[PDB]
């Protein structure tokens, strides 16, 4: 008949499946558009996208959840909580970036596409390019918190919850 | 073609075997040379499976052992009825339900144990029990002893008959394989035959021996001058008093004017308000129409003529996709293996029972049982155990079919090999969700503790805080309220006081039922049944998916279902046989389960159950202090567990005195588990070459050498006591505090 | 009681039903159908008598059917108060 | 041969050598292959043969006291229906010259002789002709068919010398044994639904048939 | 794996949304159908934008059993389209 | 828990986590540098043994403590 699940690649000996989760064309193009997935290209911009978005989002649950919810200063105060967080994670990202690679080493990426097309490999991977992400990570994300709060609490702009 | 095939006298019937301990397996009848084999005799008595390889074989002994154990249950049931014949203040509980407590067990005047035959009113001296036995023979319209009597006579000579068939169906006429794989055969009797005539009598019995009496008994006359229920068959005419449209027979069921029995026949809903419970005439309606869907169910499958399912091919007509071949194959996996039909059948009662005692208590069946906390409290924790245990036995044997039975060469099926080829996805997202759950279902309470603590409690997860409503459930109570309007026009009332419609039951000056309320407090707790749920289900299913090899362990199956490691390689391999997995589980069920009771033994006694005075104000036994102190875990310690012990720790020199022994002796046999949990073997074995040393000093060695027990051995005295100890706890404290204060 | 609606709607269910299952319209003894609808020749072994192979268990069916279709008719053409 | 409601399964062993042979067996209840005790085919014949012999005395016993009594010939209170003799007391009974269950224990012991007896014969068949019985034993010996024991009691008159109406007669009593069997599970049933007995039910009948039938008694 | 795993025919959803519509627009509730009740209950709704239905409201109920029947019909449809082109009835 | 429940039930769980890490996206971009096994056994006993100990320990000196203060004797 036809069935749907198939070996992954075609290779029934590698340990996973090929599932609508994880093949289906939308997805394929949805996971390969994300910052975390562009191999060409300067790790330093992706980071800056991913920290865009993180701190941009992290800036809710400080301010509407935290201890001075209720109090006249709740946006700013949350918004610090935010930017903490996202120095902490910072930190994070350069400890397992100089514990991970060594400054000569090469990628360890795979250097071959699902159709065994030889690709370079992503400079993600290196000292280098995982020292440039942390900083586009940082520098996005402060600015997210920031931009974040200027929206809310600068130009009071009509938001449901706020 | 489906036949009766039997075969003659296929074993003989002798003494002979009585005497050699250990005859039906190869390795034990040889003798004991050590302590362990005295324990191997009993682990092994009942798997037959392990005995002979004979499917045949092995059918007959589970045939005998069903009659055996209806022969106990019978027995058992004979002993009920002649204890409350003989040893019971039923009759005079009959003229005052409300005021007496039932009681059927009177002790001896030994050793000053006499204490324990209280004030159980009636002029009566006894144990108050919580079986719900009364109420039960009250529904069925048993007015005298002698009328028990007769019934524990019956039940008797019932025991005997099936103790006989059991004799007659392994010794002399011993059916054969065929007779046994005649599937369809057998469900189409047990849904028409077993339960649909089974129903259908019991209407019977209830609109012609029920109705008449508990309408004489709730009109308010004495049980001694209601007349006899033969005497309700023999002369029509008191018949048609009651209800008149007994006057027309049976002409309109014929000529189907079925409304014309309105009167014995209702679609009502609620409670009766003189008794508290089920309106029988509802219940007599409800078991005729269950008899007629049973017997137009027995009549699916084909036995013999061309009428009739397949069931074999329904099931390979069941397939798509994602799933192969489907559901081909399952018919002679489920036609073969003994162990699959008892894990799908342990699974299906072990619900089952959870679902009854989910219902008994908001629908109560029974005539003044709402009103009876000791009996509601006491059948909804047992049924909860009982459906547990049973669902954990489901696990344990899908696991023994999965090591034993399962055969890819000769009964492969796809639904089976594509379950087993993503295994570690199915057991990565279930403890995902484990964990998650635990989180955003525990850690709340210790938010909540750490906020009371730190003096916010303005920062916690309450109704008077942070509100966490379950808007869902909330929205399923008020459409169930509305169904009488809307979604069910013929009905009165809804199908249970506790959905919402506004009313309270009250009989006695006590509360029966009422709408239920839901809050922040139950969103807590639910989540909490939820995440125990999965915890213990996780840890099931890792056993039976996992049983016949793991990376770990590439070759599992060769050692066995119950095996109790491979060694201390591979960084150690403890626990790892589908038995582990099992024994693991049912710490968890058992924790659920606790948890499960306790929940609603709080809830019962804050929103619930009460007193209500001739002014129209309830009082709640603990006053509603639910919603605000069963948010954190002090509450539970300081509220619950420190103030509802009260009871049963004060009960000394009372009639409650042996609820504080069992407390005792309950906390001291779950203490003297943990030495068997907590150690191994190695270390009592050298202890023992010790002890055996002082004893060959003495010339007072025995042959049979002391072993200490195996590690598996150790694992099951371990967590029987556990289990034992844990539940005979809430067993004293529960019982001792709802007859004191209920 | 005899020529009220409740008889008449009894006794053509009855009959239309048998007609059914005895004229190949209906699964029978000898005619078993397929996932897809599509009855099937089945030997069934019965013996009948009947020309059509129309057996005893066949009629039996048939009219337990047909009364359940009759009471069902019945009850709610009613309800309704058609009747 | 004539069949009803036959099937393959009944006739690969119902070939008409039995009295009484339609091959009429639905259930399969007399399949040679696997069966013993209580469902084989040797004790199935006995069992119709022995249950219609007694149905036919029981019909007659039945009908006679209500029949007799409705003349001039018994006196009244001993003509009674069937259920008012006594065998169903919330019916009624009468008072003999002794207590029913009094009564109940000398039937079981003259009953009890003669079943045993008879059974002995079943399973053990020239048994009952040795041991010595007060010299009745000379005349017990059976005939190696449990159901047709003749002998100078069971068959004094020694009909059926040659083999056809041996046959013929055999055919008859089956066929009488099934007719009775009916006409008792018809009085059984009768007695419930209409409070009087077979005779007035008869008579009730054949005055206003269409007042007094099944569809004018769906009331009691 | 394939790249149209569903396998789109496009005729399927208009065929289950008309045999959804059709049938359940018989008035036999009380003179309204299922789809007019929950047509007719969308409006007020959105009458009190953008607060939310009440718990009490009477959409939520016809919006489900809509839904259920809606959903139903097409995964029918879509299992006897492409069942009945590989045998599997 | 670690002196009840045992190794080999944990490690068999373990593996089923790293396959799950292995195979989730934007997770694969990070790889643990040391294999996650499960506690050894003796370990494992020493663990429990000391969560034994440290709740015996707190339990007692907080019910003491706040019993003798509460009233002062
Ligand atoms: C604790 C959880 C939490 C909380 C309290 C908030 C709170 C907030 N989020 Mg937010 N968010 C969260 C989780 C959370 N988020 C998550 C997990 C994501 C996904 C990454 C987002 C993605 C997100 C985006 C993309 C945006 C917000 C925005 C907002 C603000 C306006 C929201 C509003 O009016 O919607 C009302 C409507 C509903 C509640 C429905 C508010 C401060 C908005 C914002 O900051 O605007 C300046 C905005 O644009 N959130
Ligand atoms: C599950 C069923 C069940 C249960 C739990 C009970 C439980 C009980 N019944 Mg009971 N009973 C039952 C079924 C049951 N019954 C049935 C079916 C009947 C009908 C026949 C009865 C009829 C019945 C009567 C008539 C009485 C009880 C009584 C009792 C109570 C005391 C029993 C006792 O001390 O035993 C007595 C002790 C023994 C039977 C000895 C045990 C024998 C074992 C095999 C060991 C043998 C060793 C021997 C004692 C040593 C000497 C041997 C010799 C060679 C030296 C006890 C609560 C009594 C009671 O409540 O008094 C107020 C009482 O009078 N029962
Ligand atoms: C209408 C017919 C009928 C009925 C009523 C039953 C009833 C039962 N069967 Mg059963 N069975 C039937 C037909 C029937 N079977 C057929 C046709 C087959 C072959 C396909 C089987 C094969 C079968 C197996 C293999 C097993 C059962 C078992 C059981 C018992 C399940 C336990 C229970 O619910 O306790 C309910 C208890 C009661 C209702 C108490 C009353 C006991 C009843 C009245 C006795 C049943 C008599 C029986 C139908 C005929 C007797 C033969 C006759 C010569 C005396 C139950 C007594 C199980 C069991 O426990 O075995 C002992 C079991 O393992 N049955
Ligand atoms: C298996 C269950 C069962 C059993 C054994 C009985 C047995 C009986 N019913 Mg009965 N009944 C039942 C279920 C049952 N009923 C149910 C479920 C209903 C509700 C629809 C009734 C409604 C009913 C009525 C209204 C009457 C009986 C009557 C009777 C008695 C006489 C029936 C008769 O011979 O005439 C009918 C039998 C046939 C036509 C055959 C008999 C004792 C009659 C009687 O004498 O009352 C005391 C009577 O008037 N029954
Ligand atoms: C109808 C239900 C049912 C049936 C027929 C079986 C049948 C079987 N099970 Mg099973 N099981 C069940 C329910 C059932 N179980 C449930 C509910 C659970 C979950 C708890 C289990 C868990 C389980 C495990 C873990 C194992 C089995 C095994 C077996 C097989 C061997 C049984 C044996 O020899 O025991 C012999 C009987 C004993 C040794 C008696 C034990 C006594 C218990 C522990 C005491 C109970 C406490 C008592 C209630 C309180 C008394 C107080 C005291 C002071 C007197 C056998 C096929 C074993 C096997 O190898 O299967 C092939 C096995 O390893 N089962
Ligand atoms: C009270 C004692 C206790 C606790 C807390 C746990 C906790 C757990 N057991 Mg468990 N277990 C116990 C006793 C306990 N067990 C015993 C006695 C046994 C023997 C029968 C077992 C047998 C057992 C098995 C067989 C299994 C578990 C599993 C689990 C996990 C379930 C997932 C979960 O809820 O994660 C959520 C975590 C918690 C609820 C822990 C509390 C965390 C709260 C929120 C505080 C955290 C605050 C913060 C992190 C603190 C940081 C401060 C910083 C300074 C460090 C979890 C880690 C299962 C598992 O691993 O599945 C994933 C599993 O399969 N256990
Ligand atoms: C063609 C003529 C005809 C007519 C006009 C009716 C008319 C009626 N029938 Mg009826 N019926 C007929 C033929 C007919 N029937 C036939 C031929 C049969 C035999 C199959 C039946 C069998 C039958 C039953 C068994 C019942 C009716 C009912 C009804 C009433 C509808 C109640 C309702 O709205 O339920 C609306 C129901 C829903 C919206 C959902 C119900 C879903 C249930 C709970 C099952 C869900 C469980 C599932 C497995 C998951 C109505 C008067 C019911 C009645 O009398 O009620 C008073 C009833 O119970 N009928
Ligand atoms: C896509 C458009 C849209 C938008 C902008 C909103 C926006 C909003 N909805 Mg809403 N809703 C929508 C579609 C939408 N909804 C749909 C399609 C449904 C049906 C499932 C709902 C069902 C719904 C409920 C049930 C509730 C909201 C609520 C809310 C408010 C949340 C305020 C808060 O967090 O406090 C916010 C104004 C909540 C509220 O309080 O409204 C003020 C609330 O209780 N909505
Ligand atoms: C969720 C979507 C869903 O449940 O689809 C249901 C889907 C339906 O499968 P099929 O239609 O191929 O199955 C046909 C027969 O097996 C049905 O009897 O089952 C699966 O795809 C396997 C995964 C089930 C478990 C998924 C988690
Ligand atoms: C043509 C012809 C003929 C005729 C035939 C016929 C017409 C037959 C019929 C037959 C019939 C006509 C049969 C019937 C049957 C019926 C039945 C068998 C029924 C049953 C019923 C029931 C079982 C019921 C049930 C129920 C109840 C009880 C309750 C309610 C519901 C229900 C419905 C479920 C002859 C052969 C003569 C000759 C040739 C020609």
């Amino acid at each position: 008949t036809y069935q749907v699940i198939q070996p992954i690649n075609g290779d029934p000996f590698i340990g996973s499946l090929e599932t609508p989760i994880t093949s289906s064309p939308l997805i394929a193009w949805y996971l390969s558009n994300l910052p975390g997935y562009r191999t060409a290209v300067d790790p330093l911009l992706r980071g800056i996208e991913v920290g865009l978005a993180h701190g941009y989002l992290l800036v809710g649950p400080f301010v509407i959840t935290g201890p001075l919810r209720n109090a006249p200063n709740h946006g700013a105060v949350g918004s610090l909580g935010a930017a903490g967080l996202i120095v902490i994670l910072s930190i994070t990202l350069t400890m397992y970036g100089i514990a991970s690679f060594k400054e000569g080493d090469p990628s360890t990426a795979p250097s071959l596409t699902l159709t065994g097309r030889k690709k370079v490999p992503d400079p993600l991977q290196t000292a280098d390019g995982w020292a440039r992400f942390t900083g586009g990570f940082f520098f996005g994300g402060i600015s997210g918190v920031i931009w974040a709060y200027f929206l809310l609490y600068v130009l009071d702009l009509p938001y449901f919850v706020k | 073609e489906v036949k009766i095939l039997v075969d003659k006298d296929p074993v003989k019937t002798s003494f002979e075997e009585w005497a050699k301990p250990g005859h039906f397996s190869r390795t034990i009848a040889k003798g004991p040379d050590t302590t362990t084999w005295i324990w191997n005799l009993h682990a092994d008595a009942h798997d037959f499976d392990s005995h002979t390889s004979d499917l045949e074989e092995i059918s007959r002994k589970v045939f005998s052992a069903h009659f055996g154990q209806l022969s106990i249950i019978f027995l058992w049931l004979s002993g009920m009825y002649f204890h409350g014949a003989r040893f019971s203040n039923y009759e005079a509980w009959l003229s005052d339900p409300t005021h007496i407590g039932p009681s059927a067990q009177v002790v001896w005047p030994i050793v000053g144990q006499e204490i324990l035959n209280g004030d159980v009113g009636g002029g009566f001296r006894g144990i108050q029990i919580t079986s719900g036995f009364f109420q039960m023979w009250r529904a069925s319209g048993i007015t005298s002893e002698l009328q028990l009597y007769c019934t524990a006579i019956g039940a008797l000579i019932f025991a005997a008959l099936m103790l006989f068939a059991g004799w007659f169906h392994y010794h002399k006429a011993a059916p054969k394989l065929a007779w046994f794989q005649d599937v369809e055969s057998m469900l189409n009797h047990h849904l028409a035959g077993l339960l649909g005539l089974g129903s259908l009598g019991w209407a019977g019995h209830q609109v012609h021996v029920s109705l008449p009496i508990n309408q004489f008994l709730n009109a308010g006359v004495d049980p001694k001058e209601i007349p006899l229920p033969h005497e309700f068959i023999l002369n029509r005419d008191l018949l048609s008093q009651l209800y008149p449209s007994f006057a027309e027979g049976a002409t309109p069921f014929f000529t189907l004017n079925w409304s014309k029995y309105a009167e014995f026949l209702t679609f009502r809903g609620g409670l009766d308000p003189v008794t508290g419970g089920l309106w029988l005439t509802d219940i007599a309606h409800h078991h005729l129409a269950i008899a007629i869907l049973f017997l137009i169910a027995g009549h699916m499958y084909r036995t013999n003529w061309g009428i009739g399912h397949g069931l074999k091919d329904i099931l390979e007509a069941h397939k798509g996709p994602f799933t192969g071949q489907g559901h081909k194959g399952l018919y002679e996996i489920l036609t073969t293996s003994w162990h699959a039909q008892l894990s799908l059948n342990l699974a299906m009662l072990g619900s089952l029972t959870i679902v009854v005692a989910h219902h008994m208590y908001s629908m109560p069946p029974y005539p003044y049982l709402a009103t009876d906390y000791g009996t509601q409290l006491s059948l909804f924790t047992h049924h909860m155990w009982i459906g547990g245990f049973l669902i954990v036995g489901a696990a344990a044997h899908a696991a023994i079919f999965m090591v034993r039975d399962y055969d890819p060469t000769t009964r492969y099926n796809d639904l089976l090999d594509r379950v087993l080829r993503h295994r570690d996805a199915i057991i990565s997202h279930l403890n995902w969700a484990c964990i998650f759950l635990g989180f955003h279902s525990f850690g709340l309470y210790i938010h909540n503790d750490t906020m009371s603590a730190l003096g916010r409690p303005q920062d916690m997860f309450s109704d008077t805080a942070i509100q966490l409503q379950p808007v869902f459930a909330q929205w399923i109570q008020n459409t169930h309220a509305l169904a009488p309007g809307a979604t069910a026009p013929s009905a009165t009332a809804s199908t249970s006081l506790t959905w919402g419609g506004g009313d309270l039951v009250a009989v006695g000056g006590k509360v029966a039922l009422l709408p239920i309320p839901l809050g922040t407090a139950d969103f807590l707790v639910h989540h909490i049944h939820a995440f125990t749920i999965h915890v213990t289900v996780l840890i099931l299913l890792k056993g039976v998916l996992f049983a016949r090899s793991s990376r770990l362990i590439p070759d599992k199956a060769n050692l066995g279902f119950r095996f109790p490691c491979d060694g201390p390689g591979r960084g150690g391999t403890c626990q790892v046989s589908a038995w582990d997995h099992v024994f693991l589980g049912l710490f968890w069920m058992y924790n659920s389960i606790s948890v499960v009771i306790f929940h609603f033994s709080w809830k019962m006694q804050s929103d619930v159950w009460g007193s209500i005075s001739d002014q129209g104000v309830v009082t709640h036994i603990t006053g509603g202090n639910f919603a605000q102190s069963s948010i954190t875990i002090n509450g539970w310690l300081r509220d619950f567990l420190w103030a509802q012990a009260s009871q049963v720790i004060q009960s000394y020199g009372s009639s409650l005195s042996a609820y504080g022994l069992f407390f005792l002796g309950a906390h001291f046999v779950w203490a003297f588990s943990l030495m068997f949990l907590f150690s191994g073997r190695g270390y009592w074995q050298e202890l023992i070459e010790s002890i055996v040393w002082a004893h060959n000093k003495l010339k007072v060695a025995p042959a049979t050498q002391p072993r200490a027990l195996s590690i598996v051995q150790g694992r099951a005295v371990g967590v029987t006591h556990y289990l034992l100890g844990g539940i005979a706890t809430t067993w004293a404290f529960f019982l001792a505090r709802i007859i004191a204060v209920g | 009681y005899f020529g009220s609606p409740t008889n008449l709607i009894m006794v053509t269910s009855t009959t239309l039903l048998l007609f059914a299952g005895r004229f190949g319209l209906a699964p029978s003894a000898n005619r078993k159908a397929t996932a897809g609808l599509k009855l099937e020749v089945r030997d069934a072994g019965l013996q009948t008598g009947d020309p059509a192979g129309f057996t005893l268990a066949d009629t039996l069916a048939c009219g337990a059917v047909g009364h359940i279709i009759g009471v069902g008719v019945v009850l709610g053409l009613k309800s309704i108060s058609v009747i | 041969r004539q069949l009803w409601f036959a099937s393959k399964q009944s006739l690969s062993y119902l070939n008409g050598s039995l009295p009484g042979d339609y091959g009429f067996d639905p259930l399969g209840l007399s399949d040679p292959e696997g069966a013993g005790f209580w469902f084989q085919p040797r004790w199935l014949s006995y069992g119709e043969v022995f249950n219609g012999r007694t149905a036919m005395v029981g019909v007659i016993g039945c009908l006679a006291p209500e029949i007799l009594g409705k003349a001039g010939l018994i006196p009244p209170e001993t003509a009674l229906p069937w259920f008012k003799t006594g065998v169903f007391p919330p019916a009624g009974s009468y008072e003999y010259w002794a207590d029913p269950y009094t009564l109940f224990v000398f039937e079981l012991g003259l009953v009890g002789f003669a079943e045993h007896r008879r059974y002995q014969d079943w399973s053990n068949p020239g048994s009952m002709g040795k041991q010595y019985f007060l010299g009745l034993e000379k005349g017990l010996g059976g005939s190696g068919d449990p159901a047709y024991p003749g002998g100078p009691f069971f068959n004094p008159l020694g009909l059926g010398k040659d083999e056809k109406s041996m046959w013929d007669y055999k055919v008859k009593e089956v066929k009488n044994g099934r007719l009775a069997m009916l006409a008792m599970l018809g009085f059984f049933v009768q007695a419930p639904v209409t409070g009087v007995g077979p005779y007035q039910n008869l008579l009730d009948h054949l005055a206003d048939p269409f007042n007094n039938n099944i569809f004018t008694n769906f009331k009691f | 794996f394939e790249r149209d795993w569903l396998r789109t025919d496009l005729n399927v959803i208009g065929f289950g949304l008309i045999g959804w519509l059709a049938p359940s627009s018989i008035p036999a509730i009380n003179g309204n159908s299922l789809t007019g009740l929950f047509f007719s209950s969308i409006g007020p709704e959105l009458a009190h934008f953008p607060t939310g239905p009440a718990v009490t409201s009477p959409f939520w109920l016809w919006m489900v059993l809509w839904h259920l029947g809606l959903f139903l019909t097409l995964t029918f449809g879509q299992i006897g389209f492409k069942g009945r082109s590989e045998g599997y009835f | 828990m670690f002196l009840i429940s045992w190794r080999g039930y944990w490690q068999e769980l373990i593996e089923t986590l790293a396959w799950a890490h292995e195979r989730t996206p934007l997770a694969n971009l990070i790889r643990w540098r040391d294999k996650p096994v499960a506690l050894s056994i003796v370990q494992a006993r020493l663990v429990g043994l000391a969560h034994f100990s440290v709740g015996y320990i707190f339990t007692y000196a907080a019910f003491l403590i706040a019993s003798t203060s509460g009233k002062f004797g």
